[PDB]
């Protein structure tokens, strides 16, 4: 299935450029189990990447499953508007995506040169 | 407050290189500014991490530009500014470049990057690959040099007058009126500022044994 | 195939390719006013780097003077004092007056309201004389040294500062009562040059138009400075990306500054206006004679200058224009290593052909005076 | 700004010199069949065939360069040297710096032997 | 010593608010004027129609 | 004819080019005499830095204009190059390029300055009676 | 067409006075047929030129 | 409480979301009143009433060439190299003015007599690239060069515009009891 | 305008002020030039009044004070060519 | 002001802001790891003074690898000195934080009908 995450068109909330987004908990919800799937399968459980976007997206999951009104919720989270809470959503989402094949837990491939992050000591 | 809201950045920023270990080889604060330190191939990775995570949205590309270091292997660093327009902060990233080797482009990611980007170019000649028009900006067409690179001289090597000759301006070896007398022949020779004690919190630097 | 024909549409050469009326895609060249500041001031102290800030954006100087003046001030680990704080905070705030009354007045202009643009200069005039009573020079005060403020305010200045803040109310709900109002004003301008809030932040953009678009941001309230912190100071915040609402958030902008400019009167505290010590800035001219220390500290502090530690920064406040930061690298000398401005100008051309596409052509002039270009910034 | 001008292309790197070569080759075929151009659109005086040889003995001036990221970047200034000429940027005074030997001879003692140069010491 | 100073008890608040005092009549108001001027002048004008007729059957 | 109405192309570039426009502001109007800058005629005034890339542009404008022709320099950037005598894409002044025939010296300067440059200038007119 | 009719609406300010109640009618139905094409390309948005400003509005869709 | 991550206590204020924008029949005027001032300008007859106030008040010109702008003691216009009571140059050569300049106009020549004494054989400022700072007045220890409040001084010439010491040493002739009285109402601030 | 006399200079000009304190941005304070000379716009202005035109000096200067001014230089190059030799 | 130019109790050094200024805390690759090894001047994880200096300096000369001080890591140093101690990633922080006021009546400066809103 897909899944709807900014109406460009609607009526006019403050930001400009986003407006307001019909049903955005079941969106916040399915997106958040994308989000959960993917890390689960494709990062190995030592990395503190998926560690903290685990309990992240569990935590913030919770707040959107247990309490229903919208004001009360976008205070909860902390963050921006639940529009704009939908657009970060999926926007750590394709993050998640992309670390997968970028693959960031490793050792680093380039180091430095000894005589290189010196300045004026 | 500040010496606490120092010490939360350290910790913060230890976090961001646990979390991206492949990419950043070090951090560095100096008062309340942090600074990513990240390989050349590590550019795009680390900056779609800095836009995407919810953590971590900069969102907003401010100024970039280069510095050289004559004395360094890489010659020329290339550093970034970000602006978290929702939490409040400010980071930096840089990176190396030599003049012939280059960097890759965050045009992909970062829409006002591009200007960005080929102002840097003119000044230092660091190369942005992946990067549609990529060509000189603010200084003259046909000039040969890059400007703000420790080997080209203060007033440059041509100049302009107007030939009767030709009909037309030319453009001449330089010739002086004055000659540039810098004052800096003539500097201090004792040390002007000490060493300078430290903002490191106690929970992040080594343990000394017993 | 269509076939769009090329136009050669301060000093600026910008190319227009046109297809009919609608601009399909633009071009804006930059170039013809760089005269290569940013190299200059690594061959010059800082004393004497701090004129090469108010050459560049001129309309605005002493804020162009005071970013430079506290990037070195933080790389210098020193303290200006109180006085200092406050006075610096007003006469940037003239200066905002200035500049908003500059901006405003020439959008206008280029709209085509010929009113505006001859009552604003009058109004000017009078804060020119506010510069030339304070500095010598009108239009380049280097009043904000890095160490602090050059010398005092003169004997009767405060009450003539009053004196026009007392009327500059009644002037400008005047120059506001014919524009805001204004069916042509408004029909020519409330679609026009919409900026959406995420874009906003790719574009790089900041100051009036980032406010603009319905995020709130200002370094003046998020990041405090220069006793901004001890002022009372709302925000004027838009909702639509357009050029009506930066319009009238500088319109906004005029009454905020004519507020902090009333407070900065009443709460003016007496103090020294330099920093304490004199390896940094100057003796006075009475004791540098009678006292050995301070007529070696004044020969010193100019044949040298004052060293600064080594490192870096990245200081940033909000010009009236937008965001303007400056990057400046001590090497541990007296001459900076390297300093880059970030002029806001910069990346409000820069951001232009994505907003001014399927505009009309005189929709791409009503679309230039709110992105504020100077080009004494653009180029520099 | 999204779209780019107009002649430009994304500058991109090869890993292979002989990419580098086919991509060079297309580069002077691009200067030589522009190369009418010029001549209507900067006024010049002369002839067309000394353009021609003139875009020739400056790709002359490269021939034997080994390094490749040299050659590279050798291209990327080539081509940006393109792209401002085939447009109106560059004006008459700037395409002219390119011909300074062609437009007058300054006068005489042009000095060759170690003599002519002494007696100006070296000029 | 000599330097300039704010007064003791601080200066008086200057207008920083919008003055926009109401200056015209309800609209409602403005239109029955015209819609009065109009009739009174189509009234008049007709009048001098059929007045310069009833000249034109005596010519 | 020429006398008592004088329209000068202004090549207002940089920081002078706002002090020129303080004349066209209601103090130092010389709504008077006649001088007009709000903007073919057989003047111009280069006032502000004259860079590398200008020069042509500059001449261009200067060439073609009526054959009687004048300029005045004003400012310290548009004569002798000034404050960034010593940058690499800078013109020392615009004698380079266009013969000067007054020059009015300040870095910004006063429309006061201006106006007198201007004066000057007006009497050489008169005393060449061409 | 707009400034011809002008010229056929001539004749007949000037003969307003014989063509009483009659020629009043002709006028009236000439004008109705008139305007008619008039709603004709003001309802069909004639001599509005457009252009392509706008992003269509499409939400983000995924997967 | 305990914030989500990747969210701080800056959350949207109460009111942040904005209202739905009223349609037409949420309107409190009705047509017929919004049709008053759509035809008959309503505010455009309010700004040309605006235009026609400033007609008839008294206006801010003032004439040039006999009447000069009001300007503070501390301006700077042309230079001046100032001389003492009883007569003497007061330029010891001591090379501030010189080594402060961010123009580098100041070309100073020194030699020393058999006196004792220290003066200047050339002294020098190219007012081409004279920026009018007034730091060279700021660095003199001996107050020996000032700016004089003049600036109706436009030349024909650059080579009348390089000005050495005996254009500068008269212009501290002319220029000296103005000078005096506005170096002695500045001295209480430097 | 409502002319006051309030000076004669050495050179022969008229100094006058009028329509004083009434208005902020009324000029107060003009000269007539006694010469109305055929388009001719030069001018000698005494440097010690010109600031009296500037509103920097308030105080009113005299005419036998112009004339020692004068005397003072023309006897300052009589001492500065003693000091010269 | 006087109490900067007193003439009894001024040494230079205690009002002195210049040479006591902060040095830019650089870490390395390695020196992270020597915070989640040996750990901390707050909480240390080393004794034996004399074989301290020794379990430092592999580590100083490239013993153990990173990922495998994060692997070798227990959950209590990760949820304390790499996360949060709710095991939540830090914030980016803001030295001074802002809280925003809307201004919405009388005291507003554009009534409403006008698009601007003057927050605070
Ligand atoms: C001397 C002191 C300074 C005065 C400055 C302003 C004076 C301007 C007066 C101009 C009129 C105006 O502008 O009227 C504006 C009015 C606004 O009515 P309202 O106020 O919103 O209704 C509230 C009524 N109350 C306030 C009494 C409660 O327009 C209108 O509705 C109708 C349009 C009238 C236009 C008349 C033009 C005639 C053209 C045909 C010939
Ligand atoms: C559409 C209109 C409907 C409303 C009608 C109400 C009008 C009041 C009746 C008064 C009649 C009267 O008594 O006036 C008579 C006058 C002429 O006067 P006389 O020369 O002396 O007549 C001669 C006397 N004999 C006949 C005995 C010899 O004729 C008029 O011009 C009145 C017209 C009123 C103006 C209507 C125009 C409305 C605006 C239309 C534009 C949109
Ligand atoms: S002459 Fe002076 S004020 Fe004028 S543009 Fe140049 S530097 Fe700026
Ligand atoms: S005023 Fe400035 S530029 Fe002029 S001589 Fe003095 S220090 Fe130099
Ligand atoms: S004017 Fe002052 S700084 Fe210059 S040489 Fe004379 S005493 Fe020295």
């Amino acid at each position: 299935q897909s899944v709807l995450v900014q109406m460009r068109e609607g009526t006019p909330i403050g930001l400009t450029g986003i407006y307001q987004h019909p049903n955005p908990r079941p969106a916040l919800i399915a997106l958040y189990e994308a989000t959960l799937k993917e890390l689960q399968d494709k990062h190995p459980k030592d990395s503190v990447y998926r560690q903290s976007i685990e309990n992240l997206t569990a935590h913030r999951k919770q707040i959107v499953e247990d309490n229903e009104v919208s004001e009360v919720i976008e205070n909860k989270i902390g963050a921006g508007l639940i529009e704009e809470v939908v657009i970060q959503a999926h926007e750590e989402l394709e993050l998640a995506k992309k670390m997968s094949e970028w693959k960031p837990w490793e050792e680093l491939e380039e180091k430095p040169l000894e005589d290189q992050w010196v300045y004026f000591n | 407050r500040y010496l606490q809201h120092v010490s939360d950045l350290h910790q913060y920023a230890k976090y961001i290189m646990a979390a991206l270990p492949k990419y950043i080889q070090g951090f560095s604060v100096w008062k309340d500014e942090l600074t990513l330190h990240v390989a050349p191939s590590a550019v795009i990775p680390v900056t779609t991490f800095l836009r995407d995570n919810t953590s971590t949205q900069y969102k907003s590309i401010i100024d970039i530009t280069a510095v050289d270091y004559p004395s360094r292997e890489n010659r020329f660093e290339v550093v970034y500014n970000f602006l978290s327009v929702r939490h409040n902060s400010r980071i930096r990233l840089k990176t190396y470049a030599t003049e012939v080797t280059p960097v890759p482009s965050i045009t992909c990611l970062y829409e006002g990057a591009n200007w960005f980007e080929r102002e840097a170019y003119d000044m230092y000649g660091v190369f942005f690959e992946g990067h549609p028009d990529l060509r000189r900006i603010m200084t003259d067409y046909g000039f040969e040099g890059h400007p703000l690179r420790k080997d080209f001289p203060l007033t440059g090597y041509t100049e302009v007058r107007w030939d009767e000759e030709k009909r037309r301006v030319v453009y001449e070896p330089l010739e002086l009126t004055q000659a540039f007398r810098n004052f800096s022949a003539g500097s201090t020779a004792w040390e002007p500022v000490g060493p300078g004690r430290d903002d490191r919190p106690d929970s992040f630097k080594l343990p000394t044994p017993k | 195939r269509i076939r769009a024909f090329t136009i050669n549409f301060g000093v600026l050469r910008l190319i227009l390719e046109l297809s009919g009326e609608e601009i399909i895609r633009s071009d804006p060249h930059v170039g013809l006013l760089h005269r290569g500041t940013e190299k200059l001031i690594e061959y010059k102290t800082y004393m004497q780097a701090l004129p090469y800030f108010d050459r560049l954006d001129y309309v605005s100087m002493m804020t162009n003077e005071q970013v430079f003046s506290l990037a070195v001030e933080k790389l210098l680990n020193v303290e200006v004092p109180l006085r200092g704080k406050y006075i610096r905070t007003m006469f940037g705030e003239i200066t905002r007056v200035l500049n908003h009354l500059m901006s405003v007045c020439s959008h206008a202009m280029d709209v085509g309201a010929l009113t505006p643009f001859l009552w604003g200069f009058e109004e000017r005039e009078k804060l020119m004389e506010f510069y030339e009573r304070v500095s010598g020079a009108r239009l380049h005060a280097a009043y904000v040294r890095p160490g602090g403020v050059s010398q005092d305010l003169p004997a009767g200045l405060l009450d003539d500062i009053y004196m026009w803040a007392t009327q500059f109310g009644d002037r400008l709900d005047e120059i506001e009562e014919l524009l805001t109002d204004n069916r042509i004003w408004k029909l020519r301008t409330v679609n026009i040059g919409t900026v959406t809030a995420q874009d906003a932040l790719n574009l790089g953009l900041s100051g009036p138009m980032l406010r603009g678009s319905g995020i709130p941001f200002d370094i003046r309230k998020n990041a405090p400075y220069d006793a901004y912190d001890k002022v009372d100071f709302d925000v004027p915040v838009g909702m639509n990306g357009d050029c009506y609402d930066r319009y009238l958030i500088r319109m906004a902008e005029f009454r905020q500054s004519l507020r902090i400019i009333e407070q900065c009167c009443n709460d003016m505290p007496a103090g020294a206006v330099k920093v304490e010590d004199f390896k940094i800035n100057s003796p006075p001219r009475n004791l540098m004679k009678e006292d050995m220390e301070a007529l070696i500290h004044h020969f010193l502090l100019y044949t040298k200058g004052y060293s600064v530690p080594p490192g870096e920064t990245y200081t940033a406040i909000e010009a009236p224009k937008g965001e303007m930061g400056v990057y400046v690298v001590s090497d541990g000398s007296e001459r900076p290593y390297k300093c880059k401005i970030r002029a806001p100008g910069f990346a409000h051309l820069g951001a232009f052909d994505h907003i001014a596409r399927g505009h009309f052509l005189p929709d791409a002039v009503a679309i230039i005076g709110t992105m504020d270009l100077v080009f004494g910034e653009v180029d520099r | 700004a999204i779209i780019a001008t107009a002649f430009a292309e994304t500058v991109k790197f090869s890993g292979s010199k002989q990419e580098l070569q086919k991509r060079t080759l297309a580069l002077y075929r691009q200067f030589l069949r522009g190369a009418p151009t010029f001549a209507d659109l900067y006024e010049v005086q002369f002839s067309i065939p000394t353009i021609r040889t003139k875009i020739r003995q400056e790709f002359e001036r490269h021939r034997f360069v080994d390094d490749l990221s040299i050659q590279n970047v050798l291209y990327a200034k080539g081509h940006m040297e393109y792209q401002e000429c085939i447009n109106f940027w560059k004006q008459q005074a700037q395409f002219l710096k390119y011909f300074p030997e062609e437009d007058d001879i300054q006068g005489r003692h042009q000095p060759s032997n170690f003599v002519d140069k002494f007696l100006k010491n070296r000029a | 010593v000599g330097q300039d100073l704010p007064p003791v008890g601080g200066y008086e608040p200057v207008q920083w608010r919008r003055n926009l005092p109401a200056r015209g009549f309800r609209p409602l108001v403005y239109l029955a004027a015209l819609c009065g001027i109009c009739g009174y002048g189509f009234y008049r004008a007709l009048g001098g129609i059929q007045e310069r007729r009833e000249l034109k059957r005596e010519k | 004819a020429r006398q008592g109405s004088f329209w000068p192309v202004t090549f207002g570039l940089a920081c002078c080019a706002v002090e020129m426009m303080h004349v066209s502001a209601p103090r130092y109007d010389q709504d008077r005499l006649g001088i007009i800058f709000r903007a073919q005629s057989d003047i111009m005034i280069v006032a502000g830095t004259l860079t590398n890339k200008m020069a042509p542009v500059l001449r261009q404008v200067y060439d073609q204009m009526p054959e009687p022709r004048w300029v005045i320099s004003m400012g310290s950037c548009a004569n002798g190059g000034g404050y960034y005598h010593f940058s690499y894409s800078v013109v020392r002044g615009c004698d380079r390029i266009v013969p000067v025939d007054v020059y009015v010296p300040g870095c910004p300067p006063t429309s006061e300055a201006l106006m007198y440059g201007v004066f000057q200038l007006q009497r050489k007119m008169r005393n060449t009676k061409i | 067409p707009f400034d011809l009719e002008i010229s056929t609406l001539l004749p007949y300010v000037m003969s307003i006075y014989l063509v009483s109640n009659y020629g009043f009618t002709i006028v009236l139905l000439f004008l109705l047929i008139l305007i008619i094409g008039f709603v004709y390309e003001i309802n069909t948005n004639a001599l509005k030129i457009n252009k392509h400003n706008k992003p269509n509005t499409d939400s983000l869709i995924y997967k | 409480n305990i914030y989500a991550g990747g969210s701080a206590a800056a959350a949207p204020p109460a009111g942040f979301r904005i209202h739905r924008p009223a349609t037409w029949e949420e309107s409190e005027e009705g047509a017929l009143s919004k049709a008053t001032k759509y035809f008959l300008l309503a505010e455009m007859f309010r700004g040309l009433y605006v235009v026609l106030e400033q007609f008839f008040r008294a206006p801010y010109t003032i004439y040039y060439p006999f009447e000069k702008g009001p300007v503070s003691p501390r301006f700077r216009g042309e230079h001046a190299l100032r001389r003492y009571p009883s007569g003497e140059e007061r330029c010891i050569a001591c090379k501030l003015c010189e080594a402060i300049c961010p123009a580098l106009a100041i070309t100073i020549d020194a030699e020393e007599r058999i006196d004792g004494s220290r003066r200047t054989t050339k002294y020098d400022i190219d007012m081409t690239k004279c920026i009018y700072c007034g730091y060279c007045q700021e660095s003199c220890p001996v107050d020996a060069i000032v700016e004089t409040p003049n600036v109706e001084y436009a030349t024909e010439t650059r080579e009348e515009l390089l000005y050495n010491k005996e254009k500068l040493l008269a212009n501290g002739d002319k220029w000296e009891l103005e000078l005096q009285y506005a170096l002695d109402a500045d001295a209480p601030y430097r | 305008k409502s002319k006051y006399f309030v000076g004669y200079d050495l050179d022969g000009n008229s100094y006058w002020e009028f329509k004083n304190v009434n208005n902020p941005g009324r000029y107060r304070r003009i000269v007539e030039p006694a010469k109305p000379d055929l388009s001719l716009v030069d001018h000698k202005i005494p440097p010690q009044w010109v600031q009296w035109l500037r509103f920097t000096r308030p105080h009113h200067p005299t005419l036998e004070e112009l004339i020692a001014d004068k005397q003072r230089q023309e006897l300052l190059q009589a001492k500065i060519a003693a000091y010269e030799a | 002001s006087y109490p900067t130019n007193d003439i009894a109790e001024n040494p230079y050094w205690k009002r002195d802001h210049r040479r006591a200024y902060p040095q830019t805390a650089f870490f390395d690759q390695k020196t992270v790891t020597g915070l989640l090894e040996l750990g901390s001047e707050a909480t240390p994880r080393i004794a034996d003074g004399e074989a301290g200096t020794k379990a430092l300096a592999n580590i100083a000369n490239g013993g153990v690898s990173f990922t495998q001080a994060l692997g070798k890591s227990s959950k209590d140093v990760i949820y304390g000195e790499v996360l949060t101690v709710n095991g939540l990633p830090p914030v980016a922080p803001t030295l001074a934080p802002k809280q925003w006021k809307i201004i919405e009546g009388e005291a507003a400066i554009y009534p409403k009908g006008y698009p601007c809103r003057t927050f605070h």
